[PDB]
DNA sequence: TGGATCTGGCCTG
DNA sequence: CAGGCCAGATCCA
């Protein structure tokens, strides 16, 4: 389920235009979020209790902002 | 005229060129380190320590009202005589000058434990432009102690300065600056005598007289072999500044300056030209109105320090100095500057 | 017009090279500090070229994006990654982040990370290392490269 | 017995 | 595999 829930959430943030052909997937975003830090500090406290990755918490609480002040994430990354 | 190798703790990296050697009641410090101050020491300065030719630059907390201040890698250090230390411009690490002032003063101790006291002072008048490299001493005429200041490298004024050459440095104007510590006033003094610039000095302070010698000048690269003799007098009125020009001086830059006995100081270490080294030491035996520069004995220097092109250091104040020689290559890390020490 | 490719080698054009290290922050500076001047400089300026026979005017917007979380971390006056303030965007730290983990909100900017420089060398308020620290949320050098609050999607998935 | 002194762990690379 | 920050185990005057 975890696994299931990061993948619903990676075309969001890997997508050049993630208003357009990912709507369902950007609109339950934040609904995967929570699930997925609710999974994390539930049944994973031998690893997330009192220290998590800063990549987690951003992809956990920034992304949705970001998409909607600029446009995309993505195009913007460093793979060029 | 003993030279031995002082090793280094985990925090080798840390010392650059640049740096200050600052002392407070017969313990050294260290001061201008290099990149941002880390965690680890939050603060800047730095205990300096040699026991059995052996580094452990353990750190220093500041006071409670202190100012946190940028590692200045070329200031002008000053050792004013209830005991304080002065700090006046410099490079910070983002290769901007600053043209502010910091005092230095030791809050409290305890067993082998050391605070500071940083303060800043602001200057109204005849504020002095931002530069490094400059030369600060400071006098004391009839009951009244006051501070000269002299001039260094700058970049160009903000209106001729282009992205091209953005990095490009012309040498301050040799007016001769009054700056006073009680008060934080200048007046800016133009004297005939002093034509052209000085930059990288080495100047000595007396009862009532400071003496620069030395310095490069950028305008026509030379090296003059200059000697000058500033007098100030502390009138009701106006100070007066008098510059004699004496004969007999040397030619050197960015030299190193201690002392050895009262009325006795020695320059080791310097630049004579651009491809050549100063490997001889001068013994500047000061007096009441004569100065008298002679040659002393040659120090045996190792081949590491001969043959290399750089070095770079400060002074203790117990009649030692930290002169650093550039080791090896940077890639393979770990042992990157060598430290020698040099007894007088 | 829109690129079509991003994030392809043909898109990006080289503007300065250097062979200097990373953290070596004195150089860094010293051989970036030209283009940022200029960055600064036309950024409230209006260019004027002649296209194609008619001649047209151009503004220009900047967006920061390209630079890893190190980089980040280096040049926006921020500490070290292993810090207990992880990200670059918000004040938060990683046990509150931990205890949360949800709801947050994007509040640094370049020229708030300026003034809490200023604040940390100015110490207005007589405080120690640690109340400065809790004061300024992290800021302990002077950041000298304007960029925009950004994820890198790479290095993120990277990381996860 | 309360700060020094390592020391492995965690984070980005 | 280098580099930095941090909570925890020694430890010594
Ligand atoms: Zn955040």
């Amino acid at each position: 389920e975890l696994m299931d829930l990061y993948l619903k959430m990676k075309p969001v943030w890997r997508s050049s235009c993630p208003a357009k052909e990912c709507p369902e997937s950007l609109c339950q975003y934040s609904f995967n979020s929570q699930r997925f830090a609710e999974l994390l500090s539930t049944k994973f406290k031998y690893r997330y209790e009192g220290k998590i990755t800063n990549y987690f918490h951003k992809t956990l609480a920034h992304v949705p902002e970001i998409i909607e002040r600029d446009g995309s994430i993505g195009a913007w990354a460093s793979e060029g | 005229m003993s030279l031995q190798m002082v090793t280094v703790g985990h925090n080798i990296a840390l010392i650059q060129p640049g740096f200050s050697l600052m002392n407070f009641d017969g313990q050294v410090f260290f001061f201008g380190q290099k990149g941002w101050p880390k965690r680890s020491c939050p603060t800047g300065v730095f205990h300096f320590d040699i026991k059995q030719n052996h580094l452990k630059l353990k750190p220093a907390i500041f006071s409670k009202d202190s100012c946190y201040l940028p590692p200045l890698r070329y200031p002008a250090t000053c050792s004013y005589k209830k005991h304080q230390y002065i700090i006046h411009g410099g490079k910070t690490p983002n290769n901007e000058l600053s043209d502010k002032i910091y005092i230095m003063s030791v809050a409290c101790k305890n067993n082998k434990k050391v605070t500071f006291r940083c303060t800043e002072k602001d200057l109204v008048g005849d504020v002095p432009e931002p530069r490094y490299g400059h030369s600060i001493d400071v006098v004391y005429s009839r009951g009244k102690s006051m501070g000269v200041l002299f001039g260094g490298r700058s970049y160009m004024p903000s209106t001729q300065r282009t992205t091209e050459k953005w990095n490009s440095v012309a040498d301050c104007l040799p007016h001769v600056f009054l700056i006073d510590f009680e008060f934080g006033c200048a007046t800016s003094y133009i004297l005939p005598e002093l034509q052209d610039g000085l930059s990288f000095h080495v100047s000595i302070a007396r009862n009532d007289t400071v003496y620069i010698l030395g310095g490069h000048s950028l305008a026509s690269n030379i090296r003059p072999a200059n000697l000058y003799r500033i007098r100030v007098d502390l009138p009701l009125g106006t100070p007066a500044v008098n510059c004699t020009v004496l004969p007999g001086g040397i030619s050197v830059s960015s030299a190193i300056l201690t002392q050895t006995n009262n009325d006795e100081f020695v320059i080791v270490g310097g630049y004579q030209l651009e491809n050549q080294k100063r490997m001889v030491c001068s013994l500047v035996s000061l007096g009441d109105n004569t100065i008298e520069i002679s040659e002393m004995e040659t120090p045996d220097w190792t081949s590491d320090i001969k043959h290399s092109k750089i070095w770079f250091g400060s002074n203790m104040g117990n009649g030692t100095i930290f002169l650093g020689i550039p080791g090896d290559n940077k890639q393979a890390m770990s042992e990157a500057f060598y430290f020698y020490t040099l007894r007088c | 017009f829109e690129e079509p490719k991003p994030n392809s080698e043909l898109c990006c054009k080289p503007l300065c090279l250097m062979l200097a290290d990373e953290s070596d922050h004195e150089t860094l500076t010293a051989i970036l500090s030209p283009l940022i001047a200029e960055r600064e400089a036309m950024k409230s300026s209006e260019l004027t070229l002649e296209m194609g026979g008619i001649p047209r005017t151009f503004k220009f917007i900047f967006r920061g994006t390209g630079y890893d979380e190190k980089l980040v971390r280096e040049v926006e006056g921020l500490e070290a990654s292993g810090s207990v303030y992880i990200c670059t965007l918000c004040d938060t730290t990683r046990l509150e982040a931990s205890q949360n983990l949800v709801f947050h909100s994007i509040t640094r900017s370049h020229a708030e990370n300026l003034q809490r420089y200023e604040v940390w060398r100015s110490n207005p308020y007589h405080e120690s290392v640690e109340e400065l620290r809790d004061r300024v949320k992290g800021v302990s050098a002077k950041p000298f490269i304007e960029t925009v609050p950004s994820i890198d999607a790479l290095h993120c998935d990277i990381g996860n």
